[PDB]
RNA sequence: AGUCCCGUGGGGUAGUGGUAAUCCUGCUGGGCUUUGGACCCGGCGACAGCGGUUCGACUCCGCUCGGGACUACC
RNA sequence: AGUCCCGUGGGGUAGUGGUAAUCCUGCUGGGCUUUGGACCCGGCGACAGCGGUUCGACUCCGCUCGGGACUA
């Protein structure tokens, strides 16, 4: 994907990537393989991979190539059945040390090649449903995944592990929680560290998710490192996890709850003792979701207009991420009321993340309640958002949506708040 | 010793720390610390079938971290930050000082390294210069490459639960300078190593212990490549080369004799224990079990001095010492060691050995002595072939000693985390036309323009204070006094700190001699 | 403020709040003081305060009322002077048990009455600049405060304590950090528990803040409970604090840093050791602020339209709260670029809160970087937002603004991230 | 003792635990826990001296990660009113013929006691103007409240008292009655009645469960509350015995004035007077002090109440601060001490033959703080009877505890919304009240052939709702009893 | 190679940048030896060597000759 | 008010839903007491009271009353 002067310079000699070439400059002369050049990067330079192994960038303004060679393009039973689904997350791979380029790999075989330990845990089945970077993920794909998991689980699978990207993983798990009802475990995972790295947390994450996919915990969950150490993983209940760090292996924490368990490639520790057992539920799939849902974080200065523009744009629902306890500027009242007159649900959650909303304590809150706002108890903001999308895809009766929001359905709301839910 | 006739080909690989404020791909300081680690992180690196159970176990590492002296970068908990400019600048200068051709675009890479010294399973390295050269009496020597890489974490302990590295050194800037692999003249190798050193000392570089590292690679026609690590003293390079040439020649003569008599190496280990029921050597009598192996026709050659002081058997002894064991006993040196002939004849007999071959025994616990003898057989087999490629270390004298095999070809791919660095020619000149003066130049210049005696100027440069410096007084206070303070004080407080002030108050009240007490308080 | 029916027949008898009355009904008969009835509540009932002390509601549809009675410090020097300003936060009060209603109180003496201990810490001066509920806080008031403090500190005050509301405290402190340069401490504070309560944190918080206000640490900060225990307080660096819990006493936590100190009504313990000392600074005040800055939290499904709407509305800047590491959907690229084509700065921060952004690691990040987004290192989203407001209030040169965002002005950005920064 | 003439005013204050799934304004379960608490919260309540009062407000609360939540800790706002609680609260109300409020409002009863973590108690009136019938006439029930029980103490250290938050929040119903009864026999009748009704609804059964406190009044006497009167059949006696104690003290005051008695806080170290004594108690006592009470002679030993004397009260006030029992003039001629000694103390303390002495044989440090109390009470004797809070003894007598509770200052608990009692859902009980135990007994018998004893036990054990009949019962009322064996 | 210690009359033993070196031992003049010694006056004889700093260097800095301790692939 | 034990010949001490109770000791018949003690064969004499449950309850359940322990 070279551009401008570069490509022009590189084409005028009929040279492509992979081609062993020889470049001559007034004071230098390199000999290496041409490498594709990232688009972000700008022309004038040609990436060459010298014989010693190092990639180099050379200014062509006064170069002179000469091709020297064209490219080249060379089930024991007695063990549970577990399907490893890839949504776009890569939890294992292989590198071509002849290009410097890393290449994904999501196959029942490849995974095994990289994680032999798996063979003693369960019988792997790992196709790759689809592929979207965790960042570019949207409501539509929540469904597409729920549908994808529903399949594997319907085709005789004792557990399903979804290889999702970190960034949005928690949003997705939320979705799958509301849209899926399961007799078997569905554990989401990924790596904070690219799988191509020898240090990647992918390995422990995967064979711990596989381990969990075996457990008696049959809910949609998230399984990641419990610390920076390569020892354990925490099994987080799907509607109560949140990526709390931008890089740390232990980025995922349970929010208004404690980890449901403590996994290892060898076993589980089930810390939480109240959860959906295995068989207990029957595979149902509510794949209906309303793609259109506002999710507005409140803040000093926010304008009612933003709320309005949303109503005008035909937004069926609004999830506000208020200030501690469930607030938002009084100037928003009118608008929020208007949303009600328009039969548009408006729910409130707190930016604080840690906590239970109580719009009864202060006036600002009560008037907000007076305007039809729906307190969401202690439901994490992004979950309340994910839920509205689901609920407003289950009905169009404002009144009912308000009921279903407050309705604990998968574990999004916890009646009481333990002192143990806010370490630091 | 007719170097060009034995086909001697030498090479030099020098690594130098930089002494930049911040590390290379992170902001942490570039100094080590003795303080107690704030956090111990347990990790496991990963390979790439019956060993993916034993290999793994050897990849468990504990990393010591500091809440201050370390960040998430060293821990592989936060992506590397962009290339440290200050580093690249010194790297470039150094390169230019070597007449190298600085690259148009700097690209960081990942040299595959599952050694444990790197927290990510790789080392970040990048090529900065190439095709350079030096000038020596012996002729012009070319300097092949110049790279900027992170130094590795350092080892602290080894326990049942694997190795323990400290992250303080992890990340400190380094420049790998490689020279032509075919030198040919020992005296020439020392000349290059020296000049390089003097050039490095011409730039912002760390001075002290761990600081530099020089590894020569000796070779000989029909011999083999051997890397000699850590040759602190350059004056001794000639000597260790010559002595290495002898060892490979001796090993070669030994190859030809093993063939003269078509020697054979049988991996058959014998439990020669009953042969010593009643022995006269505590070493064995107190030894758990005892095994031995025969090497056909090897007689008279395991004890031949291949190098002034050490014998082939020593090599074998070193190959076998790994896996645990004191030191192997063998036919050509076993007539003694507190064992009589009647016993010597007893071993030869029980092992079924002719009078033309020899035996190598190991008095230890059966489980390991078996693993140890398996090695002395491995080396024995190598003797049949000749000189084997290995990594050795230099001893006090000119000899060397086996350490481990030779480094495997360096597999390496792109470090996508760090951006590319374009080296605008404009700023490249603002350097090439302002390269630093060598130490020698500093000394004379400073002498010639301050009346400093050779001695005072020599020291002032030796101690890197020329930049700081009655003149003969201001110098005699940083070249003489401040060194005396490293015996009764902590002068490592702030050069230009108290100095600035105090140096002034010598122009008014405060006799010359008061200094070595005033500042001291500080 | 009764309404409809209630007022109707509460009027038709000429009775007001406070009047002792006697209500009679077919099956009951009460005698108490009429009390004001919150607006949220619907009519039909009248709040009476029986003789026993208990307030009760009585349906008047068949009532009948009858009025029974109409309504009805030192300055010993040798002690630092500290100004306690109140922006709307109430950290001390008095209750009139004759009405059941609690009413604020922010006087150099009222505080003294409720916090005598102060008398030995410093000489209190406590005006009440203005009054706005922390929920309803806006950029204009950040300034008004910025101005207010500058005053006291100019009229000779060794320290200044601002009694702010919890909800948005961290936003404001962030603001005063950028707007003010100080020779003395400026510590914000408040209570999670109403001051009217005997258990309110207001007490320890106020007399720790004042303590702090005397300390050598001279930068804008937040001093609050360090645990649920009533023993210590942490002094948080303003541009690095966040209201992390909905109600807990220890809601405020330092984010990408550790607390600057350990405060007690008796002393401070200064944990951090690198801070702006006392005199070192000269009182400056850049009170200019661009009140219009978009602060959009990214999420699965967010549509370009919101970003455009913002550009169209004439928003001079945008701060995105992206997914870990600093991402946002590929689909917003074009819009983000267009924003650049319009000279509108766009900054990226992560929802994770904890952590440092690195838009170089992944493609999405690079591409976003290619569209001109400004990565904000590890600066909290809300401070990057508060910061944009200030910066676009100091210039209109887009490039200049990108340079200012990235510039650590008051400690908003930390070059390195220590392991000690992510406990759990 | 013709009550109507002495001007006796009696009042009953009963508090009942409700036994609902979750607590009042929290979800936490309604049973205590003996397990080790997972978290000790340190707190300080605040007045509104401010150096020694404060120190008496330092409190450490024991929390549980599971059997406790943030509401108990005062770290999370009160959830709304527990419906089930208000249900039983109303049921009981209706059963007492009270008028259920139209709108329920939760209040904050100022309570700087430590028993609650907030500095107040959440209470709300549910009904009023109720009434019951006793042979002696119709008795009125003033108010019925639904409040949260307080936290229970566990330890007292140098760093203050320690409460456990498990009992805090358990739903309570405070039932009050006219504070002017006049007929002790009648009070027992209402106490009983109330008991049977409370026992007719979903209510806690057991130890700490019920708590009855009656207040005895005497014309020209004083207000005094009797705390924890376990046995109801014993009410009339403790009342009678109280009235006796009031009248008795209305005389000890007038005598003290008749002789213008004076209380001197002068403590003497009358130790050398017992260098060689004939009483182990003192000879083995570290030091020994004594105090003089002018003109107090002959009245410290006067039996104010059947069995106990003023000196006993004094012994009571003195008991605190540690000490076995005070020795005094009017009872000291004996106790293993000769008059040669009795005359020795009177002399050493410089006491006329008209006044008396009160001595304390213990360690100097405390005996001093003990005697300062006997003085405090002595001075009160001059004034008379004080309104005070006392407890009931094994027999009918009582004992000093602490002053009379302060006027209950209280404002509105704004965190909890109002509750309108749907007139429509109110009759949905009004005409479905529960049968009293008495009625359960008979009914079961009547329709199950169960003998009186069997039906009795079944009801007594509340297994009626559970239950060849005679067997289904005999293994719920008889064998399941052997179960707890 | 790095850090570092020691090198004082003939024998041992202290201690020190200064107008310069401690006793025992050796050797020698006298006194007292009622022509031993002991004791008392007094003599002889050292700072390892070259530089640099210094007003002056065994004494601070460096290099040698001499002995040594310690560390010398990660 | 609580919960847990005990409440057995005159006194003591074991033992028990069943065709119901131990020896010690007191009292008293006979013998021997080589005509006192005392030993030796025996006799009189109990399982607190009212219920329920039971084919039959002291021993199961409750309740009176009495002795004992602990808990608030
Ligand atoms: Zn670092
Ligand atoms: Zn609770």
């Amino acid at each position: 994907s070279y551009q401008g002067r570069a490509r022009k310079f590189l084409e005028s000699a009929s040279i492509d990537v992979g081609d062993m070439v020889l470049v001559e400059k007034p004071d230098v002369t390199y000999e290496g393989m041409v490498l594709d050049r990232a688009d972000d990067a700008d022309d004038r330079h040609i990436v060459l991979k010298l014989e010693n192994g190092y990639n180099i960038g050379v200014e062509i303004s006064d170069a002179r190539i000469e091709l020297l060679e064209k490219g080249s393009e060379p089930e024991d039973p007695e063990l549970p059945d577990v399907s490893i689904i890839s949504t776009g997350g890569t939890v294992a791979s292989i590198i071509d040390y002849r290009t410097g380029a890393v290449h994904p790999a999501f196959t029942a075989d490849d995974l095994l090649r990289a994680n032999p330990e798996l063979l003693d845990i369960a019988n792997i089945r790992g196709r790759a449903v689809f592929n979207i970077l965790s960042e570019n993920m949207k409501p539509e794909y929540w469904v597409e995944t729920a549908r994808a998991v529903y399949g594997e689980i319907k085709d005789g699978a004792d557990g399903v592990v979804v290889a999702h990207g970190t960034d949005t993983m928690h949003y997705t798990s939320a979705a799958l929680s509301f849209m899926l009802r399961t007799p078997v475990p569905v554990v989401f995972t990924g790596a904070q560290r690219s799988s191509d790295r020898p240090s990647s947390d992918a390995s422990l994450n995967i064979q711990c998710s596989v381990r969990a996919a075996t457990s008696e915990i049959a809910e949609v969950t998230v399984c990641m490192h419990a610390t920076m150490d390569d020892l354990s993983c925490h099994l987080h209940r799907g509607v109560k996890v949140r990526k709390m760090h931008t890089s740390r292996r232990d980025t995922f924490r349970s929010m208004n709850a404690l980890p449901l368990a403590e996994v290892t490639p060898d076993g589980i520790k089930i810390l939480e003792e109240n959860y959906r057992k295995r068989g207990s539920d029957e595979l149902e799939l509510s794949d209906r979701v309303e793609e259109r849902v506002a999710f507005i974080k409140s803040y000093p200065g926010i304008s009612p207009d933003i709320i309005k523009w949303h109503l005008d744009e035909g937004y069926r629902g609004i999830v506000i991420e208020g200030t501690g306890l469930g607030h938002c500027p009084d100037t928003l009242i009118p608008v929020i009321g208007e949303a009600h007159d328009m039969g548009v649900p408006v729910a409130m959650t707190s930016q604080c993340l840690n906590g239970r909303v109580n719009m009864n304590v202060y006036s600002t809150g009560r008037r907000l309640l007076q305007a039809g706002v729906i307190p969401c108890d202690d439901m994490l903001p992004e979950v309340a958002y994910v839920k509205m999308c689901w609920v407003l895809g289950q009905t169009d009766d404002p009144e009912m949506a308000r009921e279903m929001m407050r309705e604990n359905i998968a574990g999004e709301i916890n009646e009481r708040t333990s002192i143990a839910y806010f370490r630091g | 010793m007719d170097w060009e006739k034995v086909g001697l080909k030498m090479g030099l690989e020098i690594h130098q720390q930089l002494d930049t404020e911040s590390k290379l791909f992170c902001p942490c300081r570039t100094e080590l610390t003795d303080s107690e680690p704030d956090h111990d992180i347990v990790r496991n690196l990963r390979p790439t079938r019956a060993a993916f159970e034993e290999a793994m176990r050897k990849l468990h590492f504990h990393y010591e971290n500091y809440h201050e002296e370390t960040c998430l970068v060293e821990a592989d908990e936060e992506p590397p930050h962009p290339l440290n400019p200050e580093a690249l600048e010194i790297a470039v200068t150094i390169a230019l000082l070597l007449n190298m051709r600085v690259v148009d675009e700097f690209h960081t890479m990942r040299k595959q390294v599952i050694d444990g010294s790197n927290t990510g399973g790789f080392q970040r390295t990048g090529l900065v210069a190439t095709d350079g050269h030096l000038e020596t009496p012996q002729g012009t020597v070319k300097i092949e490459n110049l790279c900027l890489e992170e130094d590795a974490a350092r080892r602290i302990r080894e326990t049942g639960d694997g190795v323990v590295f400290r992250l303080d050194r992890l990340g400190i800037p380094l420049v790998e300078i490689t020279t032509d692999p075919s030198m040919s003249d020992p005296q020439q190798l020392r000349e290059v190593a020296y000049q390089i050193g003097q050039i490095l000392r011409s730039t912002r570089v760390k001075r002290g212990l761990g600081t530099i590292r020089q590894d020569l690679n000796i070779s000989i026609r029909d011999g083999a490549r051997v890397e000699v690590k850590g040759v602190q003293d350059l004056d001794l390079i000639p000597e260790i080369v010559e002595r290495e040439v002898k060892r490979q020649l001796s090993l070669v003569e030994i190859r030809d004799t093993l063939q003269e008599r078509g020697a054979v190496v049988e991996d058959k280990i014998f439990d020669v224990s009953e042969v010593f029921a009643d022995t006269e050597s505590r070493i064995i009598s107190s030894a758990e079990s005892v095994l031995a192996v025969k090497l056909r026709g090897f007689d008279g050659l395991i004890g031949v001095e291949i190098q002034p002081g050490r014998r082939l058997g020593t090599e074998m002894a070193d190959y076998a010492k790994k896996r645990g064991v004191s030191g192997i006993f063998h036919t050509d040196e076993l007539p003694a060691y507190g064992i009589t002939e009647e016993e010597v004849r007893g071993l030869r007999d029980a092992v079924g050995a002719s009078q033309g071959d020899a035996v190598v025994m190991v008095a230890h616990e059966r489980v390991t002595a078996e693993n140890a003898l398996r090695e002395v057989i491995r080396r024995a087999e190598m003797a049949i072939q000749g000189v084997p490629e290995e990594t050795r270390k230099a001893l006090p004298d000119g000899n060397t000693q086996y350490l481990r095999p030779l480094p495997t070809s360096s597999r390496m791919y792109l470090e996508t985390d760090i951006p590319l660095f374009r080296i605008e020619d404009d700023l490249l000149e603002g350097i090439r036309r302002n390269l630093p003066e060598l130490p020698s130049e500093k000394k004379e210049r400073i002498m010639r323009d301050y009346g400093l005696s050779e001695d005072l100027a020599s020291q002032l440069v030796k101690r890197n204070l020329v930049d700081e410096f009655d003149t003969t007084v201001i110098a005699s206070l940083l070249a003489y006094t401040l060194r005396e303070l490293r015996r009764e004080g902590h002068d490592v407080d702030g050069l230009g700190l108290d100095e600035l002030r105090d140096a002034i108050k010598l122009l008014e009240v405060g006799k010359i001699s008061k200094d070595a007490l005033r500042d001291i308080v500080a």
